[PDB]
C-alpha cells in the first residue's frame, strides 16, 4: 500500500510540469488539415515562381 | 409475516431468523441486543487488496 501510494504522488507530479510546458500546443483544434492545404498550394507556387 | 424479498442479495441467516423470533416472543429486548453489539471488522485481507487495485 504505502509504494502504491507513492508511485501515485511522482506520477501526478511528472504530468503536471508537462502540462505546464505544453501551454501553446493545448490551444484551438482549428482544422490541422485546411493548413497543410494551404501549405501546399504556397510550396508549390513558391517552386514554380523559383 | 415479513415475506423475505426474495430479490434481496442477502439472504437472512438462520441466526437472523433466530433473534427475531427471539424478539417477537418479547424474551429479548432490542436495548438489550443493542447493547451486546460487536463492532468487529470482519473480512479486512480482503479489504485491503480492493484498496490496492484502485490505486494501481
Amino acid at each position: 500500500m504505502s509504494n502504491s501510494v507513492e508511485a501515485l504522488l511522482e506520477i501526478s507530479s511528472s504530468l503536471k510540469a508537462l502540462k505546464e510546458e505544453c501551454v501553446d500546443l493545448c490551444s484551438s483544434v482549428t482544422d490541422g488539415d485546411k493548413v497543410i492545404q494551404s501549405l501546399r498550394l504556397a510550396l508549390t507556387d513558391f517552386h514554380q515562381l523559383t | 409475516m415479513m415475506a423475505a424479498n426474495p430479490w434481496s442479495p442477502v439472504q437472512p441467516s438462520a441466526a437472523s431468523l433466530l433473534l427475531e423470533k427471539c424478539l417477537a416472543a418479547g424474551v429479548l429486548s432490542q436495548n438489550a441486543l443493542d447493547q451486546a453489539q460487536l463492532e468487529a471488522p470482519c473480512f479486512s485481507h480482503a479489504e485491503e487488496l480492493q484498496r490496492i487495485t484502485e490505486i494501481k
